[PDB]
DNA sequence: CGTCG
DNA sequence: CGACG
């Protein structure tokens, strides 16, 4: 969609456009979306956090430009927003509101982080399923989708393709197929879902999740 | 078919034939959204001498560079053939063969390319005029060029461009009733898999704008009436002059230049046309009086009507074969609208220039063809503007679209009690109107009754032109 | 498969 | 689209 990506290294084995070395895994990595020669689509040049704005990239704003900015941890979306560099009531509340950002964002990393402490790659599909869920390509969007639910609840399927729903950095965009020619285009932030089920096998695990379900509702950018 | 050059083998090699089956194919994948567009070519090439074979792949994005190829030598034809069914399977989702495909969701779907005594004692004329209709050279040549911008990926089977003239009839059914966005996406992704086009690289857009809608309409249209002509000139001791002549069903005679008749066809000629909208002049060369083979039956209900009149229609040659083998035919229900103001029937003009700008005719061919109808008209429904009418009102015959010019209505001529609006063009006093020239339409193809037959040079306003009138 | 180009 | 862990 953007221009810009940056997430952290699904692998440790895509080399920099700059320094031609091998990026490690789940490292901070910050792609350019350039038209592939070889195929009929776009591909992401990789560079280490470092490389990419020695090459003279001059990103203004990172939370619009960069696709993926809104779901790294907090410390590291702090640094991204700075190298990207080098009234009343309005602004308190605004504070206010970024401070409880930052509690969602490190609530659902904690939670992602014991998910991979305690749980396997086929537990978490066993999680999935048992809440009508989808079970997506790459342990990575498991554990997301996994704690989106734990989190908000089973998300309910589409009211017209019926496929699941997953968040995207600014809404829920649907991934279905409304025919085999076209695909579906729905999004929403508001997307209807059943409370979250953890199977009882894994309640020896969900007290080591200490319940603390809270009430939360997913907080979107303005 | 033919060797992708890609592979550097089409001299060397052969693309591969079993069980009455080719090896190449040719896929197509869309998405609008996305704005993907692109192309996936696989073939099975076979030496022309030994045991030698080959999987060829290429890929990329239509009518760009963007993409690659990949040429393997295969051990042997099995292993070939199970190289490429996989690959295929891979590629789309079905099986090699099937009488059902099914698209599945982000598959390619497969496009169907096509490929591949003299004793006569007709008079001159007529035997130059069915070297005209019946032309193979410029047929052929039409038929299987080479235009990378209209076909980007080859020539298309007939099957593939009425599938696609049906969904655009489905995407104007849909425009009409209030449609779903997405019920015009669906279609506009099917129509843009179902017919290749050079988009650069920018995203294909939606079937929204009706008119372009309208316009590729006509270019389907186009191609369907060529493959006809084709497919009826591959139809011995005749000499194949009479040959084709038989096939026409029609009797042809050729009126005498200094007659009277055709003194009367000329003044017509001479006085409708115009010059205004028309950047060339008429000059008549053959007249030819035609009776269609049970033509002259169908009419005999209406030849007691009253208002019949001799009109005039004109398309391009290539399909004039056809016109008389079958006489004046009316378009389906199935078929979407290409710019007629007033639904589908057949069309005449009372002016030639009308008529003679269908003959498409261009500067490289002056000539073009152009018939004469008695058509019966009867009660005239008369209409300023477009109106895609389906039952004509309870006691009208034929439909009329009144222009701003028209033949001088006081010159009229009755030949065979039939009127003939010869007259010079004037002004109708009709206000409020959108056509220029006068339209005529019936809906029963046994409404006319085609008469005469006219060979024309175009003589365009060229240097040429301009010499021989500035001297 | 799930990465990467 | 292929290539590769
Ligand atoms: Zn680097
Ligand atoms: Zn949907």
């Amino acid at each position: 969609d953007k221009l810009y990506r940056v997430e952290y290294a699904k692998s440790g084995r895509a080399s920099c456009k700059k320094c031609s070395e091998s990026i490690p895994k789940d490292s901070l990595r910050m792609a350019i979306m350039v038209q592939s020669p070889m195929f009929d689509g776009k591909v992401p040049h990789w560079y280490h956090f470092s490389c990419f704005w020695k090459v003279g990239h001059s990103i203004r704003h990172p939370d619009v430009e960069v696709d993926g900015f809104s779901e790294l941890r907090w410390d590291d979306q702090q640094k991204v927003k700075k190298t990207a560099e080098a009234s009343k009531k309005e602004k308190d509340k605004d504070s206010k509101l970024e401070k409880a950002l930052k509690a969602q964002n490190d609530l659902i990393w904690n939670i992602k982080d014991e998910l991979k402490k305690v749980c396997s790659t086929n537990d978490l599909k066993e999680l999935l399923i048992f809440n009508k869920q989808q079970v997506p390509s790459g342990e990575s969007a498991i554990l997301d989708r996994v704690a989106d639910g734990m989190v908000f609840g089973a998300l309910l399927p589409c009211e017209e393709c019926s496929g699941q729903l997953v968040f995207k950095s600014d809404a829920y965009y649907c991934t279905g197929d409304v025919t085999a020619w076209t695909k579906c285009m729905v999004k929403t932030q508001t997307p209807n879902r059943k409370e979250w089920v953890t199977p009882k096998e894994f309640r020896e695990i969900s007290y080591l999740k200490k319940l603390k379900v809270k009430k939360q509702d997913r907080i979107f950018p303005p | 078919a033919a060797v992708d050059p890609d592979s550097g083998l089409e001299h060397s090699a052969h693309v591969l034939e079993k069980g009455g089956k080719v090896f190449s194919a040719t896929l197509g994948l869309v998405d609008i959204v996305k704005g993907t567009n692109s192309y996936y070519k696989l073939q099975l090439l076979e030496d022309d001498k030994e045991n030698r074979y080959w999987i060829f792949r290429s890929w990329g994005r239509v009518g760009t560079v963007i993409g690659s190829n990949k040429l393997e030598q295969m051990p042997s034809k099995e292993d070939a053939i199970e190289h490429f069914m996989k690959l295929y399977e891979e590629k789309t989702g079905n099986a090699w063969h099937s009488k059902n495909f099914t698209k599945y969701p982000k598959k390619f779907y497969p496009l169907e390319i096509d490929y591949g005594g003299t004793k006569s004692k007709l008079p001159k004329p007529v035997q130059d005029l069915i070297k005209m209709i019946f032309d193979v050279e410029s047929m052929k040549k039409a038929m299987y060029e080479i235009d990378l911008q209209k076909m980007p990926l080859g020539k298309l089977s007939k099957r593939q461009i009425q599938a696609a003239y049906s969904i655009l009839s489905e995407v104007q059914q849909a425009v009409s009733q209030g449609s779903s966005d997405s019920q015009i996406l669906d279609l506009s992704n099917r129509f843009y898999t179902l017919i290749p086009h050079d988009f650069g690289m920018k995203k294909p857009p939606l079937l929204n704008n009706a008119d372009s809608v309208q316009a590729k309409a006509e270019m389907l249209d186009n191609l369907l009436d060529i493959e006809v002509a084709y497919s009826l000139l591959r139809g011995s001791s005749k000499d194949p002059i009479d040959v084709n002549y038989e096939k026409l069903k029609t009797d042809i005679k050729v009126v005498d230049r200094d007659s009277e008749e055709a003194e009367i066809i000329r003044k017509y000629v001479k006085n409708t046309h115009a010059t205004t909208h028309n950047a060339y002049d008429l000059e008549v060369i053959d007249i030819f009086k035609i009776e269609r083979e049970g033509e002259c039956q169908r009419y005999k209900p209406f030849k007691q009507l009253h208002n019949r009149r001799l009109l005039w229609h004109g398309s391009r040659t290539t399909n004039f074969a056809g016109i008389l083998s079958q006489g004046l035919r009316i378009a389906p229900p199935e078929a979407p609208v290409t710019g007629y103001m007033f639904g589908k029937g057949i069309y005449f003009a009372d002016m030639v220039s009308k008529s003679a700008n269908y003959c498409h005719t261009s500067q490289g061919d002056p000539i073009g063809l152009i018939l004469l109808g008695e058509v019966a008209l009867g009660n005239m429904y008369e209409l300023k503007h477009a109106s895609h009418i389906s039952k004509l009102p309870k006691g009208k015959h034929s439909v009329k679209g009144l222009g701003k010019t028209t033949p001088d209505p006081s010159a009229n001529i009755s030949l065979d009690g039939v009127d003939v609006p010869l007259g010079t063009g004037i002004s109708s006093g009709v206000n409020d109107t959108s056509l220029l020239y006068n339209e005529y339409i019936v809906y029963d193809i046994a409404q006319v009754n085609l008469k005469y037959l006219l060979k024309l040079k175009f003589n365009f306003k060229t240097s040429l032109w301009l010499e021989h009138h500035h001297h």
